[PDB]
């Protein structure tokens, strides 16, 4: 009707969404540096299987609790005061901490060959760098002890057994203690991760520029509905 | 009176009309609205029930169907109608409070109410045969069903717009809307299909809008790499910038 | 109050002219040439391998193989000599992302697998230089696939150590001699078909394409903005 | 671990609680309702909730 002006829907529409955005992007926000590695599980001498179960434990929850107990997760989210968004706020519940680190890491695995990368953020390029290589370290260990328990459980079986038969037994013996002694599987790293020098995110004037074609769109859109709205009389 | 209650009366009007036309008066097309999703149903499941249970079994069939097929009814529906909403009142265009746009709008907002009451109704029969027919994320799948509303409103008032003349032209639409049915993601998941075509099938918004209504319906639902909601996004909001502009025109040349 | 400035005239000269023009004095003139050398390699077990294509593949963009090209070649210092083709030369002071960007851009990986071939392009300035970096990215992509299984052997030959440390005797010392063969042996080598070229003529400046499509953008941007224009007079009647 | 005498223990809530001496089938009912297991296609994971 007469209340929707072109001058306040242009205020409202365009202008003051465009003056809080660039506010913050330019004042508030906060760089994340961004460190990428690229690996593969092999079997030392099919394997999708193998590398499948790394997609899952790097945002498992235990893995959390190894990296805050090492590199203390928790109060270096929590550094950059100004930004109000992509920091973590102290105190909140172990639910949102997962989410908020389930975000930061982030996993792509491509099956044409079955190669994981992982890209974790940080506020820090060293910090970054440093958590790239404990998941990459945690993950090898894990994958190994995944098939040390089996072989243990194995020769805990071999010794409740344990002369032919002492033959055979303390063979069986030797065998699953090779077994749950031997390198299983080895990590092959293709790319080690990297130490960033800028940071990668946010690309300011990218969300800028989007976003300035996005209000011009819409008030665009509401004035010519608008317009025709009015066009009765 | 104010320009929005006589909007109101005159969209009423056009609303009530476009009923009596499309439902035949004696309330028939219902028979038909309800019956080509139950036989598009009958048709596809006969074939690929073994191929699908192969490829995801953890989904099964019909829901999948359902979830596939009905926005993209809803989709089709709005061009289509929409299309040819000049042609159809050109008799009655004469008024002074009888603008195209009142009647596009009616018939935007006739199809969205018998698709949105079509899909109820699936949903409580596919509920009431023992299947899985309640969304683990409600309001995400409604806000891309509004997207894809959008996006074919749009469609359809730029195609209304644009082929006022020429109405040969309105062939090479619904001509190339039916390739859109296979193409898209509807009948059988995009997961089987090759990398290699891949790029080009990632150009379609409606297979994005299907997709993300897929994941956001059933719980456990993966997403292909390159998948998103912006794309659509703008495609709706691009379009329906270039209708309403082409519209506001040629809005005195619609009348005869 | 500016729907009668911006006329079709002063439009079509703002949008479709000057740009145009000013495209093309930079690429006839300003733009600098780049040469091109192309080498198509494959990697074959000795004594299917498509995953050994595709680890080089990830490895040909990686961030270490370009630190140990720059380090070798000093890409950075060849890069930056034209100051003639800026929009295409590499700046001064630049972040490591942005080098990594530029030299993905300059460098050209494709995978053919109906046959299973990798080709390798590389555009530099000079042709010995292009030459040059394409002979230095074969040979350490053949060291690292050397080196890949290399690390194995050689995680394998630790624990075949320890196992000598532990004690049977024959065994260890067979399973020892085993391991330092595997650490020594020349596992996976790399084959060539196509080794690299020295070009003659520049070909990556395609100047006349890039106009082409320059024509189309200019010609829709001018047709959205006059569109627009026109909404914006019909809303001033 | 005795299920059905934890269940029962919320009374505010009317419809999320475990009456008291319901039928059995309807107790296995309330079992799989509240146990959620999904299994994955592509690597055969298995996540109960
Ligand atoms: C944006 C352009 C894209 C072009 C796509 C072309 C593909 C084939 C289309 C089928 C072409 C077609 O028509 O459908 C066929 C059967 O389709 C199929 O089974 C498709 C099988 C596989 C396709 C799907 C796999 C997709 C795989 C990846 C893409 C019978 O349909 P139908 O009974 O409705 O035929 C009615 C006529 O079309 C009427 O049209 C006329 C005419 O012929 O009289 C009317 C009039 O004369 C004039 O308006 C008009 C003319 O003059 C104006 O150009 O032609």
């Amino acid at each position: 009707v007469s209340r929707l002006t072109a001058k306040r829907l242009q205020w409202a529409l365009v202008y003051l969404p465009m003056l809080v955005a660039t506010v913050y992007f330019l004042v508030f926000s906060a760089d994340r540096y961004v460190s990428e590695s690229v690996i593969t599980v092999r079997q030392t001498s099919a394997s999708r299987e193998d590398t499948c179960y790394l997609q899952t434990y790097i945002h498992s929850m235990g893995l959390l609790q190894k990296l805050d107990q090492q590199l203390k997760l928790r109060e270096h989210f929590g550094t950059p005061l100004r930004d109000p968004l992509f920091r973590l706020w102290g105190g909140t519940s172990q639910e949102w901490f997962l989410e908020y680190y389930r975000s930061r890491v982030e996993v792509l695995m491509d099956d044409i060959c079955g190669l994981l990368t992982v890209r974790v953020q940080g506020f820090e390029p060293e910090f970054a760098q440093a958590l790239n290589r404990a998941i990459l370290e945690e993950s090898e260990r894990f994958v190994n002890e995944l098939s040390h328990r089996m072989a243990r459980e194995q020769g805990q079986f071999a010794e409740a057994e344990l002369e032919d038969a002492y033959k055979l037994a303390l063979a069986a013996v030797e065998s699953a203690r090779i077994e749950a002694t031997r390198k299983l599987k080895s990590l092959v790293v293709v790319e080690p991760p990297v130490l960033p020098e800028i940071a990668e995110y946010p690309r300011r004037w990218y969300n800028l520029a989007t976003l300035l074609v996005v209000c011009c769109l819409i008030y665009g859109v509401v004035s010519l509905v608008v317009a025709t709205i009015r066009d009765h009389q | 009176r104010s320009p929005w209650q006589i909007q109101q009366a005159v969209l009423f009007a056009l609303f009530l009309r476009e009923l009596k036309t499309r439902l035949g008066g004696r309330w028939l097309g219902v028979f038909w609205v309800l019956l080509e999703p139950v036989a598009h149903i009958a048709v596809m499941t006969t074939l690929f029930s073994l191929a699908h249970r192969a490829a995801m079994p953890s989904i099964e069939y019909p829901v999948f169907l359902i979830t596939g097929l009905i926005p993209f009814f809803m989709f089709r529906g709005l061009v289509t109608r929409l299309m040819e909403a000049i042609d159809s009142n050109r008799g009655l265009f004469a008024y002074r409070q009888v603008k195209p746009i009142d009647t596009v709008i009616a018939r935007a907002m006739l199809e969205i109410s018998l698709q949105s009451i079509v899909y109820l109704i699936a949903l409580g029969t596919l509920g009431w045969l023992g299947f899985h027919f309640l969304p683990v994320r409600a309001l995400e799948l409604a806000g891309v069903s509004a997207v894809l509303i959008m996006l074919g409103a749009s469609l359809g008032l730029f195609f209304a717009v644009v082929t006022n003349e020429i109405p040969q032209a309105r062939a090479i639409v619904r001509i190339s809307l039916l390739p859109l049915y296979f193409v898209s993601g509807v009948i059988f998941p995009v997961h089987t299909i090759p990398p290699q075509y891949l790029p080009l099938l990632q150009l379609n918004p409606v297979l994005h809008l299907i997709e993300l209504s897929r994941a956001s319906f059933f719980p456990q639902y993966r997403v292909l790499q390159g998948i998103n909601l912006a794309y659509p996004a703008g495609f709706a909001l691009l379009s329906l910038f270039l209708a309403l502009m082409l519209y506001r025109l040629r809005r005195h040349q619609l009348a005869s």
